[PDB]
RNA sequence: AACUAAUCCUAGCCCUAGCCCUACAAAUAUAAUUAUACUAUUAUAUAAAUCAAAACAUUUAUAAAAGUAUUGGAGA
RNA sequence: UCUCCAGGCAUACGCGUAUAACAACUCGGAUAACCAUUGUUAGUUAAUCAGAAUAGGCAAUAAUCACACUAUAAAUCA
């Protein structure tokens, strides 16, 4: 869940538990070239990599490995017409090992006459 | 923004209205909703224009610039896929009509009649003609994406009919988080310790 | 068509989480796919759908905040969820 | 444009709306109502008439209030109408000499005096006229509860006077605990400044007390709307049984 | 340079309501016993109705007049502009 | 989690959210409705209504019969607090 | 009849009149916009001068009676 | 491939996408080629690299390969 408040946590307190979660991920093509079990996924800023762990085995029953992820920076250089520079959103990528001996490979997807020219055509006469 | 024949937000419509344009706006006398009377597929006369006195059903209305489109009237000739390799194909486009163009038409009689907004029993409001007064139904228009409701079949992802129409809901005192816990039986005993929210 | 607010309002509060996660998990596939469809420079077959899917997400959330709403206003009287 | 409304007017449509008009009636007369201290350095003209310079007759004449510096000192204090007063003055009281700057300062002192009402000496900074005036006024407990707020000149002595009368108007037995006789006593010794409870709550009070009091006094927790719909559905069906 | 386009015909009525009425009731004073002035039909700002003063007059009356409902900005700016008017007419 | 003494990071499993997934097995719901089906004119749900669905039918009972008594408020569903529920109305002290 | 250029009317404003006013989430004064402890927390004396007195010094405006009288390096 | 020149690589600081690929040839490089330019898309992966409890009791003797050895500028929580 993004853009919302967590309860604060004290000594006894309640387990955290998320029952609407509002984190959407999107598979993606590695762009750089990754072992065939490593997978690549565009995240919330705000999600932690122990969040997709828990994310993957619980809502999509996916068994992970290892988690690595990076936060890409957004180039700002770009400007509009009236010279105001604009920010790309900050994305995070993490690179997910999948456990149990499983493999992954990105899904195909998207797999007049000319003798007589200047009188039209269409003149019989 | 200088509203056109164009879709706002569309490509053609990008080019009339740039970023950079600073053309002096064109001024469109303000209808209200209830003053406007003119609606797609209603059959309407010409006043004026090049189809003057030929009625037609509207197809599409803009009524930021108080334009009424007919269909097969008002129609100029115009070349489409106009390229290199070929000079293009002559097509009939229709131009919009300006709202005091044209007038609505009683079923009965066929003529411009002056039409007033009045109520009906059902009270759905009616235009009613000035002099001979009468009630001009709404016209049936076919939806604009061509799904008719009762022939579309379900795709994958799709409900059934059956499903959607079930209704589950039974009002009780108990918010959606804890009839969450009492399905799959969620029970926490720990509580949190005094927060002082300030 | 996507989801109207009454329809869901009829459903069940259990049956309003499920669906939450259904129409999320097609969210997240048509966002999986649009994604690649960026990198690949085509096109997304039917746009429409993640609207409709966002707009059924949208419904559920406030029907869901309706009935947490009216419940606390009965019993506690306050218009807003967090103290001001 | 121009406001409808001058900007002393601007203060009084507020008192007029919102929380102002919900305080209570005998604070308001109190803040509206203003009393002209006695005069203490100043005494009014002894003649009536003078002879106008310009035309050479004789003219109406008005009273001028010499101007008083009172100390925030004084508030906390029982000055006896006593201030600093700044200004310039001439050697010798001839506008002939030099002008020399000069500040001049009434004697100030600090003593204790008994209250009968509270049964506690106090220790106060005071001046000479206010002994006076105490003894004039027949016991400090009454000079502080008959003199008028501008006349007594001081905050602390409405602090006190707000006691005073609260203390008075309950019939509190705090006054002289564990003599229930010589509490009578002092009530009835005092019985002329007795007052409704609440009239004597808002006596002295500023003004940013009194609204931080009526808002305190309106704040209220927010009523579950399942006991307000409770009340409602009992009383319609009530009525119905009727 | 000089315009290459005709400007829009335009024709002016001059018996419309407004110019036809014009001037009635100017003689209120004289032909209604004298109970209306003529300068009691004077319209426009509230310092000059039925007055007239320079420039520097006309200014020291409207602060006058509307002193205690004006802006504390305007109020400041008449302020400074009174002063330089003063002191041009007064000493030059 | 939290930062402990000597900068070393000692996570907190009560603080770690955990996912609440739901069965979607033999759940007919799906993330499109047919065009086939009417759409559904918006009726926000309110207190009054929920108090009139459920509560209201409990007091007018009640209220003919006589047993009705401001400490029996809690049996028709009053809670005179918050606390000893996972899910806390007012303050909000649970995540969507 | 050519190039460079030029062409235009609304973008809007000004003064009176009238009118006082009472118009998402998330984060924030800590280092503002940093989801929870640190470290207590806090504005303001005549307005002056410039300026006028051709410098400069007391001094220098900020309905009729009437610019009459007084005051003033009796001068601005 | 040949001829010749000889401060190179990491970190800090600063900069903030100038990085890489594709596509363009108008503008930027004080000319071209080519890009550092224009448009679009991609990118930098850390338990090891880097950043982000309390109250009492008690301490004489520098370093210099610290041993000898001296010196003066007087130099170590547990």
């Amino acid at each position: 869940a993004r853009n919302v408040l967590y309860p604060l946590y004290q000594l006894g307190g309640p387990q955290l538990r998320v029952f609407r979660t509002n984190f959407f991920i999107q598979l993606v093509r590695p762009g750089t070239a990754q072992p065939e079990d490593t997978v690549q996924f565009r995240i919330p800023m705000e999600m932690t990599r122990v969040d997709l762990r828990n994310y993957l085995e619980q809502i999509y029953n996916v068994p992970v490995a290892a988690v690595r992820t990076r936060v890409q920076h957004g180039s700002n250089r770009r400007r509009d017409h009236k010279n105001v520079r604009i920010k790309k959103p900050d994305y995070k990528v993490a690179y997910v090992q999948l456990a149990h001996g499983q493999t992954f490979t990105f899904p195909d997807l998207f797999p007049s006459d000319l003798r007589c020219p200047g009188i039209p055509s269409w003149f019989g006469l | 923004y200088r509203y056109g024949m164009s879709r706002p937000g569309s490509i053609a419509d990008k080019r009339k209205n740039p970023p950079w344009s600073r053309r002096r706006p064109v001024v469109v006398e303000p209808i209200s909703d209830e003053d406007w009377h003119l609606f797609c597929g209603d059959m309407v006369e010409i006043l004026e224009g090049k189809d003057a006195g030929k009625q037609g059903k509207v197809v599409q209305v803009v009524r930021q610039r108080n334009w009424v489109v007919l269909e097969g009237l008002n129609t100029h000739y115009r070349y489409i896929g106009r390229t290199k390799d070929h000079r293009g194909t002559m097509i009939a486009s229709e131009a919009p009509l300006l709202h005091h163009q044209v007038k609505l038409v009683d079923p009965v009689d066929r003529k411009p009649t002056e039409i007033q907004w009045r109520f009906t029993e059902a009270g759905e409001r009616v235009r009613v003609s000035t002099r001979s007064g009468r009630i001009i139904p709404k016209p049936e228009f076919p939806r604009a994406d061509g799904i008719v409701p009762e022939t579309w079949t379900d795709g994958p992802k799709d409900t059934s009919v059956e499903d959607a129409l079930e209704r589950t809901y039974v009002p009780r005192l108990k918010t959606l988080e804890e009839d969450v816990m009492e399905a799959m039986g969620i029970q926490e005993t720990r509580r949190f310790k005094k927060v002082y929210w300030y | 068509a996507s989801w109207t607010c009454q329809q869901l309002r009829n459903k069940s509060n259990e049956d309003l989480h499920k669906l939450w996660y259904v129409l999320l998990k097609e969210r997240n596939m048509l966002l999986t796919l649009e994604q690649e469809a960026k990198r690949q420079r085509l096109p997304m077959p039917s746009p429409e759908r993640l609207e409709k899917v966002v707009d059924s997400m949208d419904n559920v959330d406030k029907v869901v905040q309706e009935r947490e709403d009216a419940l606390r206003l009965l019993q506690t009287g306050q218009e807003k969820p967090r103290p001001g | 444009p121009l406001h409808r409304y001058p900007v002393h007017l601007w203060q009084k449509l507020r008192l007029r709306q919102g929380i102002c008009a919900r305080l209570p009636a005998h604070f308001l007369r109190s803040l509206e109502e203003e009393r002209t201290p006695t005069p203490v350095h100043y005494k009014p003209h002894g003649t009536k008439f003078k002879i106008n310079p310009k035309n050479g007759q004789r003219e109406r004449v008005e009273d001028v209030p010499i101007p008083v510096h009172y100390p925030p000192e004084s508030q906390q204090g029982l000055w006896g109408g006593e201030g600093l007063i700044l200004g310039y003055r001439y050697a010798n009281n001839d506008k002939l000499s030099k002008r020399v700057k000069k500040v001049w300062k009434p004697q100030l002192f600090t003593r204790e005096l008994y209250s009968e009402i509270l049964d506690k000496k106090f220790t106060v900074t005071v001046t000479m006229r206010t002994l006076d005036l105490i003894d004039e006024a027949y016991g400090f407990d009454f000079y502080i509860l008959k003199t008028p707020k501008e006349d007594l000149g001081s905050k602390f002595g409405m602090d006190l006077k707000r006691g005073m009368l609260l203390r008075l108007a309950r019939q509190d037995p705090h006054l002289h605990p564990e003599n229930p006789e010589r509490r009578a006593a002092i009530y009835d010794k005092y019985r002329s400044f007795v007052i409704p409870e609440a009239e004597a709550e808002w006596v002295g009070l500023t003004l940013e007390e009194a609204l931080e009091k009526q808002r305190l006094l309106e704040e209220k927790d927010p009523v579950p709307l399942f006991k307000v719909y409770v009340e409602e559905l009992v009383q319609r069906l009530q009525e119905q049984v009727l | 340079f000089v315009r290459l386009t005709l400007p829009p015909p335009k024709v002016v009525d001059r018996w419309n309501e407004k110019r036809a009425l014009f001037g009635v009731y100017d003689n209120i004073g004289i032909l209604g016993n004298f109970e209306k002035h003529p300068k009691e039909l004077i319209k426009g700002p509230v310092w000059l109705r039925g007055w007239r003063g320079n420039e520097l007059q006309r200014c020291v009356r409207k602060k006058k007049f509307v002193g205690n409902r004006m802006f504390i900005e305007d109020l400041h700016n008449l302020n400074k502009r009174i002063s330089y008017l003063y002191k041009h007419f007064n000493r030059h | 989690g939290i930062y402990t003494s000597d900068r070393k990071f000692v996570q907190i499993k009560e603080m770690v959210p955990e996912f609440v997934v739901p069965d979607l097995t033999g759940f007919k719901l799906k993330p499109y409705v047919n065009y086939r089906a009417p759409a559904g004119i918006d009726t926000p749900l309110t207190a009054k209504a929920l108090f009139q669905e459920t509560v209201a039918p409990a007091i007018e009972k009640d209220f003919k019969e006589g047993t009705f008594d401001a400490n029996n408020l809690e049996k028709y569903g009053f809670e005179p607090t918050q606390e000893g529920k996972l899910f806390q109305l007012y303050p909000k002290n649970f995540p969507r």
